[PDB]
């Protein structure tokens, strides 16, 4: 694969599996995913009802960004009371279920896409005041600039959404910023990272990628988040940078944009192992060709002929 | 000098003895076989193998006028073997009584006793009881510290060289009684029982060669250290003459050989014999035997086709890989008389860890 999945792709299999079933078993299944998150899937009254949970350690800062609306809006009367020891809970009934196959494979989808509609919130928060301060700056150009400068200090979301990172953004009249305060723990990932994250931000400097969100690195952070709570210059973080513009976010793009960008250092992550697996079938390509070096020290003999099995022949 | 390749064995030879008629000779694979060659035409072939080892046999040699051939390995035996009417070998295993492997045999000139070698500190003089029909040990151990690489008889019976890995090269009295007529009172000494040592010679690195002028009244010997050095003896308890070291500027020597009693042959990683000359005033290296010294389309056959597409492959490139300019392709591991009197070498012998069996004449 070359770019993650936006859903636990556990959730969609198993539902595509119940919602086809002509005669479904009970579960009982914890499932882990990125970012610390766990979801726990059980049949716990009948086979008929299943409940989909979630724990993620955030949870507590997205409810102050206004998620419970958000997912009122999307799961309706499938919400259920927090099971205990997880943050949200939704009870799926299999004789209850919508009718048509194209309805049940876009309720198998909009389940197992829980943790990008769960972290969704802030940034429709984001999307939403910017359409405001697009309105106001379109009242008054001059007052525009003093808007922008109180939403960036008074309108700034932050979320501690694992504990190596932090993901920080603010609306202003023209765009939505998003700065990801991002670490890598692991030594190997940390050297390999930097390239990753190098390359990154001198990829958006050339001619063929302009339409992108313009994109910046720094490692210290951006003037605007430098008082932030877990925000610390010195600790070997470094801070990409997204802009995203009102071309990025338009109503057609914006629920992909949410998805793609949730899941940036995802993709980071999975691709510095991904050039580990690259590494090796180049290493032993070179090795391939060293064992060429040293053929040339064996003395010429030819060894006897033989049948496939390596047993001894007699012919020619 | 001249070199003619006798023969090529499919297997590492270190070393090799031609009977006395030299019809025939025997040789050390690189395994617990020995093999036996003799002439076909002007070719050689393959007679007949001994097998009588349980390890690797790390040296062999053929008694001129008795008709014997010995043996020594890895496993601490030795076997001599001795021709029966019918005209096959009957082995016979000669009680040793080493701690360790047997690295190297030598026939007296006398050929009534053999010495072998070992890694156990001793070196095991042996002869034969018509009493008993045994073959009986004694040990020589005590200056020995080390591995001892190489033996060499003095001309009359009794006294033995012996290059050992401890950087130094013995002359010991193997004076076995009962066996050998009294030693003449001569350069090494007169008082001469058993184990008494006329020589204790220093070397720079270990001693891979020796042997005894064909007069006896100088020793020859060559160092890891890439020199050959020669002692002149004066009397027991007494400084010698002369302990010239001529120091090469190639890689070590591993055998030598008096050509007479002015000039050496000596060879070894280098591949190739060397000619060293003198007197007790002073030696000189001088000419080496190997004129590779110097360091000197049509229809294609099917193995050529072959090859040049086995070579793109397993290899770099098509290309060939060069022989080396000498005519072993690999250290030659030991250099041995062939013809002449005995003190005017006029052709010797050669067996390479290549497997090459190559006559040279001076």
């Amino acid at each position: 694969m070359l770019s993650l999945d936006y859903n636990n792709i556990f959730i969609y299999e198993l539902l595509t599996e119940r919602f086809s079933s002509e005669n479904p078993s009970s579960i009982d299944q914890v499932v882990t995913d990125f970012d610390g998150v766990t979801f726990h899937i059980s049949t716990p009254e009948e086979k008929t009802k299943i409940l989909i949970s979630l724990s993620m350690k955030c949870y507590p800062e997205l409810v102050n960004y206004g998620t419970l609306d958000l997912l009122k809006q999307i799961y309706g009367a499938y919400v259920h009371e927090p099971e205990m020891g997880y943050n949200f809970s939704i009870l799926i009934d299999l004789q209850q279920l919508p009718a048509t196959d194209e309805e049940k494979e876009q309720l198998a989808m909009s389940i197992s896409m829980l943790k990008r509609n769960v972290l969704a919130a802030p940034f429709h928060r984001a999307f939403t005041k910017q359409a405001e301060l697009a309105d106001l700056a379109r009242k008054d150009p001059e007052n525009a600039p003093m808007l922008d400068k109180q939403a960036t200090s008074q309108e700034l979301m932050a979320i501690h959404y694992r504990d190596e990172e932090t993901i920080v953004l603010w609306p202003e009249h023209d765009r939505v910023t998003v700065v990801f305060s991002t670490k890598f723990r692991e030594e190997t990932d940390r050297i390999f990272g930097k390239v990753f994250l190098q390359e990154f931000v001198d990829a958006r400097r050339r001619p063929a990628i302009q339409t992108a969100p313009q994109v910046l690195f720094s490692y210290d952070p951006p003037l605007e988040i430098r008082d932030i709570q877990g925000i610390q210059k010195g600790d070997d973080f470094g801070f990409v940078t997204f802009v995203l513009f009102e071309r990025h976010f338009t109503p057609q793009n914006r629920e992909d944009c949410i998805s793609h960008i949730q899941v940036f250092r995802n993709t980071l992550h999975f691709h510095i192992k991904a050039s580990k697996a690259y590494m090796h079938q180049r290493m032993r390509k070179r090795v391939a060709d060293f064992q060429k070096v040293l053929n040339r020290a064996k003395p010429d003999v030819e060894l006897e002929r033989k049948t496939a099995t390596g047993r001894s022949f007699v012919r020619a | 000098a001249t070199s003619q390749v006798l023969h090529i064995l499919p297997k590492p030879s270190y070393e090799h003895a031609f009977n006395s008629q030299r019809t025939e000779f025997v040789t050390t694979t690189a395994t617990n076989q020995v093999e036996l060659y003799e002439q076909d035409g002007n070719g050689w072939k393959h007679a007949r193998t001994f097998s009588d080892h349980d390890k690797i046999v790390t040296c062999v040699d053929w008694a001129p006028k008795s008709n014997r051939i010995v043996t020594c390995s890895q496993d601490r035996n030795a076997y001599v073997y001795e021709k029966r009417p019918d005209g096959t070998w009957k082995q016979t295993l000669v009680l040793l009584r080493l701690n360790r492997a047997a690295t190297f045999v030598r026939w007296s000139p006398n050929e009534d006793k053999f010495a072998v070698g070992s890694g156990a500190r001793v070196i095991s003089v042996c002869y034969f009881e018509q009493e008993n029909d045994w073959w009986v040990s004694k040990h020589l151990k005590r200056p020995l510290r080390s591995t001892i690489l190489s033996l060499d008889w003095h001309p009359n019976n009794v006294l033995l060289a012996a290059g050992c890995a401890d950087r130094k090269a013995y002359v010991l009295s193997a004076y076995v009684r009962d066996v050998d007529a009294k030693p003449e009172a001569s350069v090494w000494g007169s008082r001469l029982p058993f184990n008494t040592v006329c020589a204790e010679y220093p070397s720079g690195g270990w001693v891979h060669a020796v042997g005894f002028s064909p007069s006896g009244n100088a020793l020859a010997y060559a160092g890891h250290d890439s020199s050959v050095t020669i002692a002149y003896p004066s009397a027991p308890e007494q400084p010698p003459r002369a302990l010239i070291t001529v120091k090469l500027s190639q890689l070590p020597l591993r055998s030598l050989l008096w050509a007479n009693e002015s000039a050496i042959v000596a060879a070894g990683y280098n591949y190739s014999p060397i000619l060293l000359q003198g007197n007790e005033s002073g030696w000189a290296h001088t000419r080496d035997l190997d004129a590779g010294t110097s360091k000197t389309e049509g229809p294609v056959s099917f193995t050529a086709l072959r090859s040049t597409f086995r070579n793109m492959d397993l290899k770099g490139s098509s290309q060939s890989i060069s022989s080396l300019p000498t005519v072993h392709q690999n250290m030659i591991a030991t250099l041995r008389p062939y013809a002449g009197t005995p003190g005017n070498i006029t052709a010797f012998t050669s067996s390479g860890t290549d497997g090459r069996v190559v006559l040279w004449t001076l």
